[PDB]
């Protein structure tokens, strides 16, 4: 069943891509400054 | 038994713990030789979940690769847990007792956070001593001279000497601490309506403030990288990683 | 659960402040040597999102890189709660009230 | 008697053509947030986008004693939702008694 | 039927993305810091 | 397409959901039932969309 | 009594709803204060079955 | 016999990776949207 595991998968990463894209941007807005 | 074990898995993938504000660090400026403390702020990453922080089962490991030094779990006490109607009143600066714990009111919920890092410290200088009963005190915070200290305490000597000098009532107070073992606590620092749960809920900000001890407070980081890993139960750890040489004044920036 | 979290993640991404104006110091100025007030603006990014400042929950934090000092969370009050019906009602410094929210 | 250790700065006010003054008295480092431009939503204290909220930081008396003279002085705002707004600054000389630094 | 099996898989993948997940998040916020 | 409509009443309705989960659960006599669990944080727009 | 089983245990395998469109909380916006209705929309998971 | 068990459970599994296409076209819209 393809479906439930790629589905946390999914998420597990959707969230992983969140916190460096939070932590990326934090950065840009710092030096710009 | 699958269901709940399929369950449980879905929850671990929705910790994410992340780092906010800096990492600050301060040591004595002119003479460059003995280090006093690392604070930084850590927050959850976005609004997943709550993340948990408490010191039984929780791992701060602090380590320098180009001195050799490794430790780890120096994690051992907080101020979550601590509420602030019996720390209100017991602390006389001069004159008239001051305040330390702010807190709010919102939604129906109350909530509670710490100005300072100096005003969180002279907190934990207090719960140590009356709330949790503990024989040897890893922090002693008093107003008398670091020579008298020696005079009524014998061994106050071997551990590391900080100071931070105050302004209540118009009289400038100062202060003295003395740390004889490299440990770490945390204090809730903004959105945290949790006392006392010491789970810091989505979004909120927690603060971490790591104090040298004695055997590690001796030496000065210069050209060697810093590893820092708070590592929770279930979920991301999280591994501070800086390089610095210089302490560029009387604190630093990174 | 994803759904909703996926949601969530995008919000994150998208807000985000700047420093619209200019920063302000005021200190007394012929013996500069006490402080009185710092003051400036701020906004969300751009046309993005609107961000919620309410005091109980974001923080302005401080320190002070020479003198050691250092704060946490100095944001304490907040004017936006306020509605203009009950400001305006009475205040004045001479026989004649004013309007201080336009 | 209790108002003499805080802070004081003083501005002063026209009103009907008669000059009126005013004293200030803070007893500790705090800063509040009041809407400047464009804010409907007045009482929900939300900023919506478009909107320039102002941030005005008040000193003390356990700060406003000194002053800040070459030093990088840093401020720093971190709401709930969204990556915080890190500002570093860094001052040689206050003029006027209200610079632009 | 099969689904008495497919738990056991279906666990075991949940703990490599997890793994897997918040490792980036440790090496992504330190190439970032 | 049906639209479910919860009403809240006095005793439910004088409380505000913020920093929760709310969790909802239609349950038809035949078949596997829907679970809906939302975290709300703030609700803004009068209308809120989660 | 075995055929209505298994005439059964099909429709328990393919009967599933589905929340399709989004759901939507109202409340005093002013002042967060009181609470109003929740409404969500839902529909049958795929083209497979009524509820 | 396992052979109607094997086609119930397809049934079953074929319907969580169809609502999971489902909700991931759905994100994938609103989010690049």
């Amino acid at each position: 069943l393809a479906g439930l595991d790629t589905a946390i998968i999914l998420i597990a990463f959707i969230i992983t891509a969140s916190v460096l894209a939070y932590v990326a941007i934090n950065m840009g807005l710092f030096v710009t400054q | 038994k699958a269901k709940s074990t399929i369950n449980k898995g879905e929850e671990t993938a929705s910790t994410a713990l992340t780092l906010s504000g800096s990492v600050l660090y301060a040591v004595n400026y002119p003479s460059n030789t003995r280090s006093y403390w690392i604070y930084f702020t850590v927050s959850p990453s976005s609004g997943v979940s709550s993340v948990e922080l408490s010191p039984s089962t929780t791992a701060i490991s602090f380590t320098a690769s180009a001195e050799g030094i490794s430790y780890s779990n120096i994690y051992e006490y907080t101020l979550l847990t601590v509420s602030p109607s019996e720390l209100a009143n017991q602390v006389y600066a001069n004159g008239q007792y001051l305040d330390l714990v702010n807190q709010q009111t919102n939604a129906g919920q109350t909530y509670v956070y710490y100005p300072n890092p100096y005003y969180a410290l002279l907190a934990l200088n207090y719960t140590l001593s009356k709330i949790d009963k503990v024989s040897p005190s890893p922090l002693y915070i008093t107003t008398t001279t670091p020579s008298s200290a020696t005079q009524i305490y014998p061994f106050l000597a071997h551990d590391n000497m900080f100071t931070f000098t105050l302004n209540i009532s118009g009289t400038l107070v100062t202060y003295y601490a003395f740390v004889n073992q490299t440990f770490a606590f945390t204090y809730p620092v903004a959105g945290d309506p949790l006392i006392g749960s010491a789970i810091a809920p989505a979004g909120s900000v927690i603060g971490v403030m790591i104090l040298f001890g004695p055997d590690l407070g001796s030496h000065v980081f210069q050209y060697q990288t810093i590893t820092i890993q708070i590592t929770p139960n279930i979920g991301s750890p999280l591994t501070i990683s800086e390089y610095v040489y210089q302490p560029e004044g009387s604190v630093s920036v990174i």
